[PDB]
This record gives C-alpha cells, sequence and structure tokens, in this order.
C-alpha cells in the first residue's frame, strides 16, 4: 500500500494502551450462532469471510507498522459493530451494511495510517 | 415561586385534638404530593405520612390509628390531624413537596414550621 | 445575547446503546443513526445549507463504550439510581377539531435513558406516523425526550404516553383529551 | 422499618474545610436517599436527592455519593451559612426514616 | 430486567456572548448522575468535579497537544460551526402565531405559539393602560422542534366595552403583533 | 459548509 496522495484528517482518541480488545474464536462463534434461520446462511458466509478478511488486514497492520492507536480503534469500532450484529444477527440488509461498515473501518484505518506516517 | 407555609394552634392541652394546615403556592397539588414531618424540641425528625397527587395516602405504622391526612386541590392547602394528644406531641410540624404518585420521587421544597407545646 | 451549542453523546450498559447529536439552545440540529450510517437532520431544510459525515461519529461511540466499562469497575459497580421520569403531554399549537396538530410527550428528568414509550389511542398502541427524537441532554445531567404523534384532534379519542422506566413499579400513563 | 444510622451526631470545623456526613441503612435502599439542611433559624432546605443529583438552587460545593450501602454528603468548602443541622432520609419504601441528625458547629 | 445499569455521558458546549465576541467552551463528562470531569475555556484545562473524576483530570490535562486544540476549539469548532449554522439557527426568525381566547369569565390567555427565538415580550393593555396586576404566565415552553410556545394569563376580566389588547414584541417583526379581545 | 465535531479521549 503506497502512501495516500491526499490523506484526510485523522482524529486522536488516546487508544494506545488498551488491552483485550480482540474477540477470541469462541466469542466469534457465539455471534455466528445467533444466525440460525434459513435466510442468513448465504450472507453469514460472506460475513464470516469479511470478518476473516478484517482480522487478517487488522493483524497485518500491527505486524510491520504496529500502530496501536488505529489497531485498537479498529476493534473498538468493531466492538460497536458486533453490538449491532448481536441485536440483529438475522437481518440480511444489516449484515451487508455491517460488511460495508467493516470495509469503511479498514478504509479509515488505511486512511489514518498513511496520514500518521507522513506526520 | 414554590413556597410552603404551616399554620396551627400552639397550645395543646393533654388528651385533646390537634390540627395543622399547610399552604402552598407556585405549583399545583394535582401534580405534586405533600409529606408531613415533625420534630420534637432539640431532637430528630420523624416522617408521619404522605398524600400523593392522585390521593393515595401512606401513614406511619408506629403512629397509625391516630394520623389523618387530607387535601383540597382547589384551595391549595394540606391538612393534618392527630387525635388523643399527649406530652410527646410537643414538636415542630412541617410539610414538604414531592412529584407524582410514587415513593421514588424525592421531596424537594420545605415549609417553615409550626409549633405545639 | 446568549447562545449555546452542545454536542452530546452517551453510552449505556449492558443494553449496549449509544447516541450522538447536536444541540442549539435546547433544540436538536442533527443526529446520526449508527445502524444506517446516515446523518439525520432535525428539520429537512438544514441539509441544504450544511453537511455532516455520519461516519465520524462511529469512533466517538467506540470511545464512549470503553469509557463506561472503565468507570463501572472504578465505582465498584455502583448502579445508577433509576430516577423516575416526569412526563408532560403537550401540543404543538392550540388545538382545534378536525385540524391537524402534533401531540408532544415531554419525558423529562429521568435516568438512565431507557424508556418504553408507547402512544395509546383508546388503549391500543399506535405506530402510524409516530416520530421521536433522541435522548436530549440536560443541565442536571438527566434526560429529555420528545415523542410526536401527528394526530387529527377529535373528541372521540383519548391518548396516553405510556412510559416504562425502571425507577417506577407500574407503567406511567400520562393522559390527554380534548376539552 | 429501615433503620438509618447517621454516623456523626455533631461536627466542629472552621470555614473552608471539607466535611463528610455518612448515612447507612439496615437494608438495601437502591440509592433513594435525600439530604437536608436545617439552619438555626429553623428552615429546612434540600441539597441532594437520588443520592447523587444536586438540586437546582444549590451551591456547587454540595456533593452526593453512594458506595455500596454507605451514602454520603460532602461539602468541599465551608462558608459561614453552612453551619446548620443536616438529616439524611431514605424513601425506597414506607415508612420513611430519617437519621438522628448532625449538628455542624463553628470551631 | 433487574440488572444494574451504568451510564456514561459526554457533552461539548459553546457559549456565545455578543455574537462571537466572547465564546466560552464547556466540555463535561458525566458518570451516573454526577459530573466527574469538566473542561472550561476560561480555566483552560480539566477540573475534577468529584473524586471519581480525579484520575481523568490528572490524565487528560497531561496531553499538551489535545489541550491546545481544545482551547482553540472556540475558533475552529465554536466560531466555525456558528458561521456554518447562523443562517438557520441564530438568524432563524419564525413569526409567532398570536391568538386570544377566554378560559371557561376570567384568566384571559394570550397564546404565543410556534415562534423562534424564545425571547418573547408579552404585555397586556386596557385601551392603552398597561395592566400589570393580574398577569400570570405559564413560562417559556420548548417544543423540541425549533419552536416555542407560551401562555400568558390576565386575571382581571373587564366590564362591557373595555377592549383588552395583547401586544407581542418579537425580533421577527418590527411592528408589534396586536390581537385585541372584546367584552360583553 | 460542513459542520465539525470534537473528539473525546479515552480514560486511563
Ligand atoms: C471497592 O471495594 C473494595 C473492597 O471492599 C474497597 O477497598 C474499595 O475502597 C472500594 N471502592 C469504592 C470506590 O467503593
Ligand atoms: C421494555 O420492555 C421490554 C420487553 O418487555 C423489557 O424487557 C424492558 O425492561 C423494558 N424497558 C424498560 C422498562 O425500560
Ligand atoms: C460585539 O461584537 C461586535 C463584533 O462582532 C463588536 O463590534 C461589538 O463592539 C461587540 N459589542 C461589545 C459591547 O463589545
Amino acid at each position: 500500500k503506497l502512501r495516500c496522495e491526499n490523506p484526510k484528517k485523522a482524529s486522536i482518541y488516546l487508544a494506545q494502551n488498551l488491552n483485550n480488545v480482540v474477540f477470541t474464536n469462541k466469542e466469534l462463534e457465539d455471534i455466528y450462532d445467533l444466525s440460525n434461520k434459513e435466510e442468513t446462511k448465504e450472507v453469514l458466509k460472506k460475513f464470516k469471510e469479511k470478518v476473516n478478511q478484517f482480522y487478517r488486514h487488522a493483524f497485518d497492520i500491527i505486524n510491520k507498522y504496529g500502530d496501536k492507536e488505529v489497531f485498537n480503534m479498529m476493534f473498538l469500532k468493531l466492538s460497536v459493530v458486533f453490538d449491532i450484529q448481536r441485536k440483529e444477527a438475522n437481518n440480511v440488509e444489516q449484515i451487508k451494511r455491517n460488511i460495508a461498515t467493516l470495509d469503511e473501518i479498514m478504509a479509515k484505518a488505511d486512511n489514518d495510517l498513511c496520514y500518521f506516517i507522513s506526520q | 415561586q414554590v413556597q410552603l407555609k404551616e399554620s396551627g394552634p400552639g397550645l395543646v392541652a393533654p388528651s385533646q385534638s390537634l390540627s395543622i394546615t399547610c399552604t402552598v403556592s407556585g405549583f399545583s397539588l394535582t401534580s405534586y404530593g405533600v409529606h408531613w414531618v415533625r420534630q420534637p424540641p432539640g431532637k430528630g425528625l420523624e416522617w408521619l405520612g404522605v398524600i400523593w397527587a392522585g390521593g393515595s395516602i401512606n401513614y406511619n405504622s408506629a403512629l397509625m390509628s391516630r394520623l389523618s391526612i387530607s387535601k383540597d386541590n382547589f384551595k391549595s392547602q394540606v391538612f393534618l390531624k392527630m387525635s388523643s394528644l399527649q406530652t410527646d406531641d410537643t414538636a415542630m410540624y412541617y410539610c414538604a413537596r414531592a412529584y407524582g404518585d410514587y415513593v421514588h420521587y424525592a421531596m424537594d421544597y420545605w415549609g417553615q414550621g409550626t409549633s405545639v407545646t | 445575547e446568549e447562545h449555546v451549542i452542545i454536542q452530546a453523546e452517551f453510552y449505556l450498559n449492558p443494553d449496549q446503546s449509544g447516541e450522538f447529536m447536536f444541540d442549539f439552545d435546547g433544540d436538536e440540529i442533527f443526529h446520526v443513526d449508527m445502524a444506517k450510517k446516515e446523518t439525520v437532520w432535525r428539520l429537512e431544510e438544514f441539509g441544504r445549507f450544511a453537511s455532516f459525515e455520519a461516519q465520524g461519529a462511529l469512533a466517538n461511540i467506540a470511545v464512549d463504550k470503553a469509557n463506561l466499562e472503565i468507570m463501572t469497575k472504578r465505582s465498584n459497580y455502583t448502579p445508577i439510581t433509576n430516577v423516575p421520569p416526569e412526563v408532560t403531554v403537550l401540543t404543538n399549537s392550540p388545538v382545534e377539531l378536525r385540524e391537524p396538530n402534533v401531540l408532544i410527550c415531554f419525558i423529562d428528568k429521568f435516568t438512565p435513558p431507557v424508556v418504553n414509550v408507547t402512544w395509546l389511542r383508546n388503549g391500543k398502541p399506535v405506530t402510524t406516523g409516530v416520530s421521536e427524537t433522541v435522548f436530549l441532554p440536560r443541565e442536571d445531567h438527566l434526560f429529555r425526550k420528545f415523542h410526536y404523534l401527528p394526530f387529527l384532534p377529535s373528541t372521540e379519542d383519548v391518548y396516553d404516553c405510556r412510559v416504562e422506566h425502571w425507577g417506577l413499579d407500574e407503567p406511567l400513563l400520562k393522559h390527554w383529551e380534548f376539552d | 422499618d429501615i433503620q438509618m444510622t447517621q454516623s456523626p451526631s455533631s461536627l466542629s470545623a472552621s470555614l473552608g474545610q471539607r466535611v463528610s456526613l455518612t448515612c447507612r441503612a439496615s437494608q438495601e435502599i437502591s440509592g433513594y436517599l435525600t439530604w437536608l439542611q436545617q439552619k438555626p433559624d429553623g428552615t429546612i432546605k434540600r441539597l441532594v436527592y437520588a443520592a447523587s443529583t444536586l438540586d437546582s438552587g444549590v451551591p456547587k460545593r454540595f456533593s452526593g455519593s453512594r458506595s455500596g450501602s454507605d451514602y454520603s454528603l460532602t461539602i468541599s468548602s465551608l462558608e459561614s451559612e453552612d453551619f446548620a443541622d443536616y438529616y439524611c432520609l431514605q424513601y425506597t419504601n414506607y415508612p420513611l426514616t430519617f437519621g438522628a441528625g448532625t449538628k455542624l458547629e463553628l470551631k | 430486567d433487574t440488572r444494574p445499569r451504568f451510564l456514561w455521558q459526554l457533552k461539548f458546549e459553546c457559549h456565545f456572548f455578543n455574537g462571537t465576541e466572547r465564546v466560552r467552551l464547556l466540555e463535561r463528562c458525566i458518570y451516573n448522575q454526577e459530573e466527574s470531569v469538566r473542561f472550561d475555556s476560561d480555566v483552560g484545562e480539566y477540573r475534577a468535579v468529584t473524586e471519581l473524576g480525579r484520575p481523568d483530570a490528572e490524565y487528560w490535562n497531561s496531553q499538551k497537544d489535545l489541550l491546545e486544540q481544545r482551547r482553540a476549539a472556540v475558533d475552529t469548532y465554536c466560531r466555525h460551526n456558528y458561521g456554518v449554522g447562523e443562517s438557520f439557527t441564530v438568524q432563524r426568525r419564525v413569526e409567532p402565531k398570536v391568538t386570544v381566547y377566554p378560559s371557561k369569565h376570567n384568566l384571559l390567555v394570550c397564546s404565543v405559539s410556534g415562534f423562534y427565538p424564545g425571547s418573547i415580550e408579552v404585555r397586556w393593555f386596557r385601551n392603552g393602560q398597561e395592566e400589570k396586576a393580574g398577569v400570570v404566565s405559564t413560562g417559556l415552553i420548548q417544543n423540541g422542534d425549533w419552536t416555542f410556545q407560551t401562555l400568558v394569563m390576565l386575571e382581571t376580566v373587564p366590564r362591557s366595552g373595555e377592549v383588552y389588547t395583547c401586544q407581542v414584541e418579537h425580533p421577527s417583526v418590527t411592528s408589534p403583533l396586536t390581537v385585541e379581545w372584546r367584552a360583553s | 459548509s460542513k459542520m465539525r465535531m470534537a473528539t473525546p479521549l479515552l480514560m486511563q
């Protein structure tokens, strides 16, 4: 990923020293198990795939760059998304929105990361 | 503004009838409830009863069979009565205001106090 | 001259609820629906003169959530006192028969901000055209909330803003009727 | 009948000093406590209700608190009109019971 | 549900005096009915309201860069958003809809409804005689939808022929709105 | 133009 040509503004929330933000595999399965009806099966695979995409992208950022501020902020924002997932795990439209939201958070993470490195 | 005023006779001969009146301005009794408290000279306070905006009355178990609380929303005044007077009824009598009809609405505004000895 | 502009957010547990809005002299400008990721303007005209990106409010709720869980363990899990609400039923303007108006249910001085508001017309719940605000802040740190029932005033209907709060024992029903 | 034990009966302190009035119940009262002040003239004024909610017309030096079953009223700095009598009050259920009281004295 | 609840609040407040000449920024953090930390633009840093908020104040006040951006928030945030919205918030002018009607024969009420801003001025007149004895006002009611209403009541009902006049003076109109009521 | 926003901090 080359540096963003025109990075947007990046806020700061002091999220450098938060611990235990990543949901373990057991916690994820509890979230998925709430999707048990006949219409969520097709979209849950997309949701699990994107969540798996989110995990790899998030855990790649911490490897080389190691930006704890945006890494923790990613999962803190993910915690809010899983809250929406918990209250509605059989809503097809909301899951797709949560997929787009999780892609926005990844886009925002890259947007904020290319800003911070330049600064 | 919100004000409460207690009035009543101060002379209480033993084994007689007592009556206290509380007058309120700045609000309505159809939306607020009135508590009654008393305080013996130089000692602590004791809740007597309460009447809520809807009319539900809750007295004290210790002093029940003597207390009596009423209201008149149009005249915006409250009443207390305590039959069978004795020497421990010498105290200052107060009134206070609380919102609504449930015990979890706290009392806010007090009166000044009327004396019986 | 005195004017106040307020940006108010909150997070609640264990319901896992949040809010984000803007206030001007006690009137709301806009709020964000985090489920839809859309900025909602209190009046539709306000969108033609200014714009706000609802995406930025997501990171604020994520901070409000982590703040609440830190304060809970700090206060030895001291629960909030369920302060029962004072509820007033108003109208937008003086009412007339067969002339459209808006019933307003002013739910005031309560905490925490969880209320089961239900407009009841002759005892049955009504959701046709029902509108509501968000939990509006207060100086004493309690909450206001407005629920709107666009209604056609008549003498044959009575209305109740049934308010369910954990500071009460039974549901709170505030009545309204014509004349 | 819930029994309220107001920890101090009389307190002596000068002006501009921090004082605390602790009120404890025999049962769980769910945070429903009201604090009161009675000036030597004999008038009573509310300071804090719901155990943490300051009243509107009260100086910002009066703070209510709750920690388990121990309730408190805190005055951050003492003025000259703060020397009075104070009574806690529980209202979670009938009968409402006050504490014995605390007398604040100018040392 | 009888589980314990825990609430967290956060407010940013901008105070405007004489347009934008004096701006006061007040940021507050509220945990369970009690403010614990606050930011005051006059003070310029965080002050612990209670002992609960004491760790927050010693922590937030230790970040230099975020304090400067919070002191400067009078310009970049308070003054900026004032200019963004003053065309529909401060310069907002909605004329009052003034009407009068007698309750039940006394307590004449003058309905000032659907106006903005709330700085109203209602005076009662008896053929030019400003009556100040029996005037009672319910207060300034906020509807939540950028409007206001207010009921002002005049106790003394007149004899036949005494035309009472409710005059409303609002920033939305130069000529005061007068609605007159007749008698028996 | 666009309305701006203030961002909170995270407690220790
Ligand atoms: C929490 O409880 C512990 C153990 O009793 C005690 O040491 C501590 O002071 C308490 N904290 C508060 C804020 O009540
Ligand atoms: C609202 O209703 C639901 C469903 O009965 C209930 O679980 C919840 O406690 C209510 N919320 C209140 C009373 O705040
Ligand atoms: C109010 O501000 C204006 C500029 O916005 C300034 O000219 C005027 O002097 C100020 N008023 C006072 C009383 O200082």
